């Protein structure tokens, strides 16, 4: 049971991720989208940690903190943080570290508590050389996934200040596992004159099931390990761009949505594989109000070096998020010709997914996939 | 022994515009 | 040993004329 | 014993409409 701070601080959370999405979206050089609504939260809250003044206080108002305290802040993340980590092998990993220059000493107390409320590390890199920065990061993410996310990003873009790095890997377990051998060959339409072979996975069971002729899109609720959290795909009639889906996409929509579902034989085939998503969240978050934070002029990180040496370069977001078959063996569904002339949701097309906590209702994921990989 | 074969698969696309007249 | 896939779905739609 | 088969692949494109 999560406190009511850190309660509150997951809609924080999950509202921040939804603007995220659509700043985002708008870009048309972003194709996938994969954020942890808590660990985005958890960037501005380091900002917000090592940083006075408008650099800190910018920090609060992006999360729409304001009427809360900043040791609550911090301890509500840290409390969201932990409560994800007791609930692993649906399995998931993380890590968050600090690059700063060499030039640039930490401060043991910004240490301190970096690590004790969003288990920051911290290193220092010289950023001049290029080559031995990236290692030192792409080996870092590697570790922290055991190779699921093999490398962060190919370019270090700003040589000086400082580059918030999160690695994470997910990888759904169902309530109601896939066979093993349903899978095939089919192929993934990115758009209608592109397509590009998968692995696709093919389950057909009892699922909580929306068609909504009006606006042409399906919904489907698939839920996680021992149902804690499930996974909600939303996958538009035909084949086309996701924006005229992204604009309907509202925590009021979604919740009406939610209530027009229910229980039917469905027929769920999904790419299957790992896809590897890394954001630069950093000029989106100045868009949303972190604007002193990334100012190399005019930021205020004095916290995290004592005398006001670094600023906000990069917020490196990078998700390895795999589909697979593996789940919970469910007993018999006996007493259930019924999967004999199933809904088809056929996911051989852009769509969107979010994975919804079920005690709470907070966003554990938030993305899309436009491009998969075969 | 293999099950039963699944159920038939969605339809197709809509056919892209006509040429201009 | 899973069935083997169904058969393929319907053709699809024509589409709309074109312009004039 | 063997589950149903995966649904089958997706049908053809749909025919370009007339000439406008």
């Amino acid at each position: 049971m999560l406190s009511p701070k850190a309660a509150t601080l997951a809609e924080r959370s999950a509202g921040l991720a939804f603007s995220l999405y659509q700043a985002m979206a708008k870009d048309q050089a972003v194709e996938n989208i994969l954020l942890s609504p808590v660990v985005v939260a958890s960037s501005l809250g380091l900002v917000s940690l090592g940083g006075k003044a408008t650099t800190a206080s910018q920090a609060k108002a992006v999360l729409s903190a304001e009427q809360l305290r900043d040791e609550e802040v911090h301890a509500g993340l840290g409390e969201l943080l932990r409560s994800l980590s007791n609930s692993t092998a649906v399995t998931w990993k993380l890590g968050s570290r600090l690059y700063g220059p060499s030039s640039v000493s930490f401060a043991e107390d910004f240490v301190r508590s970096s690590k004790q409320h969003y288990n920051c590390e911290h290193s220092k890199i010289n950023f001049r050389d290029k080559r031995s920065a990236l290692q030192s990061i792409n080996e870092w993410a590697a570790q922290t996934t055991d190779g699921k996310l093999p490398e962060v990003t190919k370019d270090v873009e700003r040589t000086d200040g400082a580059l918030l790095v999160n690695a994470m890997f997910f990888k759904p377990h169902w309530d109601e596992k896939f066979h093993h051998k349903m899978v095939d060959n089919r192929g993934f339409m990115v758009t209608r004159s592109y397509t590009v072979g998968v692995t696709m996975m093919h389950r057909t069971g009892l699922y909580n099931y929306y068609d909504d002729e009006k606006e042409k899109l399906q919904i489907v609720e698939m839920p996680l390990a021992h149902k804690l959290s499930s996974l909600i795909i939303l996958m538009p009639h035909h084949v086309e761009p996701l924006e005229r889906l992204e604009k309907l996409l509202t925590k009021e929509q979604l919740k009406i949505w939610m209530g027009k579902m229910q229980k039917k034989a469905v027929a769920i085939s999904l790419p299957k594989g790992v896809v590897e998503v890394t954001h630069d969240l950093q000029k989106h978050l100045a868009g949303l109000g972190l604007t002193e934070a990334i100012d190399k002029n005019k930021a205020d990180l004095s916290r995290m070096s004592g005398k006001k040496d670094l600023y906000l370069a990069s917020v490196f977001h990078a998700t390895a998020f795999e589909w697979d078959t593996e789940g919970n063996p469910f007993d018999q569904d006996i007493y259930g010709e019924e999967l004999r002339s199933p809904k088809l949701f056929y996911a051989d097309h852009p769509f969107i997914f979010l994975v919804r906590d079920t005690q709470s209702g907070s966003l554990l994921f938030i993305g899309r996939l436009v491009r998969p990989k075969g | 022994p293999p099950g039963p074969p699944g159920p038939p698969g969605p339809r197709g696309l809509p056919g892209p515009p006509g040429p201009p007249g």
